């Protein structure tokens, strides 16, 4: 449970491979003054950003043709429990990667 | 120079939402 | 439940910010000169031409003797290094006379009226090498991790 | 009775960048100079000051 | 904060500047105009000011400035200043006066 | 009054580029670690995961076995120094067996089958130090002001 | 026929002109006495009158200070000599601080920031008798083969 505990959007593109979004802040101050100043003081503004990545995920699976054979004459088949597989392994790994981390990825 | 075909700025997502500081009056 | 309300403070200044509206004066028909230079850094003059009128500046080194600080410019000026620096080859607003907030490496807060002593990389320090005619202005603040200082800058 | 102030400082290259890119940068200014105000106001009334009694 | 606390001049002192007129932000005291303790007040750090004299013999253009433990300018007295005479040299019904050129700390 | 035509030739070769289509394996299941490398050079391999099975390589030091080397991307590479390198923290493509084009620092031609000698920052040399099992493969070109080696590869 | 097309450049500066507007004082409260006074000279200050307000200043002699310099006006001048000058009793134009172009005997550009030696006569010398607190500020031009330098001028 990590895609429904933790909100899922939409917004990044399939080609794209960095996203970066923006902060601002501000400063200043005020003082007491007479009617006879020249010494009033300034105010400014700033502004920083952040960055990040996106990765590519994968694996894959073999099968002969005598299996297809066996598997289509007996009734179960073994290509299905193998997709089933591959797809159970990712979403383990997107899982995994969320809830761990990886040190050489950053 | 030995570069390739695309440039950063191609391949980057600009996010549409700013975040700001909050100062309470008082 | 009962509601509740909170407060906060501004900072109060910026490295290279003007510190305020006295008689000041800016020197904007200078060009960097082999390097860069930090916002709040004290400069240094290598030659002044002749004719065309343009005068070469580089960030401050040893045995030489400072002419004025780089200031704030949203306009001017490049982000680098996650700050804001003037870059080579370039037109730089230097401040020749007024009150400045500039970088310090002191831990102390400092006499008012006091000399000003630089090191040699050009940020204010206590028991420095460097000897300015610049007077302290009574200013001892600090940004997030950033020491400031205000100085009073009279023209060479 | 009492008075505060303050002031700020704009050139003609921010008002135009400001101005094309969207982002305008007196307004920022202006609105860190009320709030000053404002904080200096809440300060006097929470905290005081010893040398103006 | 940004305030600086002043009082008037005393032994063994830099002076810093001179307070100059105002008909709003003083008060009327002792057949004076004075500034009263606690409140904002107007310094003047550079120019040419009035200032009160306790000497007799009119300054030299350009000499030096010297003050009295008072606060007032005297011919001879024990602190140097840098501020330089301006060369006026007038006074007002038994008040005497001298034009005082200052130059910034 | 008379018309002329011209003629030019193509270079033939980029720094990191397959020479041919024989036998080559990519081992792309590698990720840097501490630093940056430069397409066209060798690598090493720091460790492997026991469990997560993620590669760690870097830049071909002093005493350390060569691996492999980087081979030229348009989509997972980042362009710097003006040319293509590999950034720390991302997936990289080594090349592990087949015939590729390596940056050279020799003068030289080479002869046909002899044993290639890297340089100590994975860069061919005809009297370098690290001693490798890998063999020329014939080619020995230049593009522009860069001199490239056709370099053989087989398995560790 | 081929046409043909031309290019001139003007001149830069003229004696007494104010070189730049960088924070300049003007005091125009001055009368003159002995003699003239010539536009881009020092001047020296004689008397200061107690009750009227007026200093009586005029050309600078042997073992004197230098008070100012006097700056070029269409208005309050005379053409004498083919050249610009104050002459006796009348108001003139004194520049105590700023930048000003200034007449020079010398023969050798001057160094930047290096104290300002003056003649008997009022005129720049690179080696005068008379001592002053002013800098050069860069400039260092002709017009017409009458030498003209920059001066840096601070208030006395």
């Amino acid at each position: 449970s990590a895609l429904r505990v933790f909100p899922v959007t939409t917004e990044l593109s399939p080609t794209d491979k960095t996203f970066e979004y923006m902060t601002f802040d501000k400063v200043g101050t005020a003082q007491i003054i007479a009617d006879y100043t020249d010494d009033l003081p300034l105010v400014d503004a700033l502004g920083t950003s952040e960055f990040g990545k996106v990765f590519r995920l994968g694996n894959a699976y073999l099968i002969s043709i005598d299996e297809i054979k066996a598997g289509q004459a007996t009734g179960r088949p073994l290509s299905t429990r193998k997709a089933s597989a591959c797809q159970l392994a990712h979403d383990q790994l997107v899982n995994r990667l969320v809830f761990k981390g990886s040190a050489p990825h950053k | 120079a030995t570069m390739g075909i695309w440039t950063a700025q191609e391949l980057h997502r600009i996010k549409s939402q700013s975040y700001e500081e909050d100062y309470p009056v008082g | 439940q009962i509601n509740a309300s909170y407060q906060r403070d501004m900072a109060i200044a910026l490295p290279g910010m003007v510190a305020d509206t006295s008689k000041y004066n800016i020197d904007g028909a200078c060009v960097v000169n082999e390097g860069d230079v930090l916002v709040g850094a004290a400069v240094q003059v290598v030659q002044a031409q002749a004719v065309d009128g343009h005068k070469l500046v580089k960030a401050l080194t040893t045995g030489t003797t400072p002419y004025g600080v780089a200031i704030r410019s949203h306009w001017q000026t490049v982000n680098a290094q996650n700050q804001m620096i003037y870059e080579d080859g370039g037109a730089i607003n230097v401040m020749t006379s007024g009150r400045v907030w500039m970088l310090s490496k002191s831990t102390e807060a400092p006499t008012f009226g006091s000399a000003v002593k630089l090191d040699v990389d050009g940020q204010e320090k206590s028991d420095g090498t460097i000897e300015t005619t610049w007077t302290y202005a009574g200013g001892w603040t600090k940004y997030k991790d950033i020491q400031l200082v205000e100085v009073q800058l009279h023209q060479l």
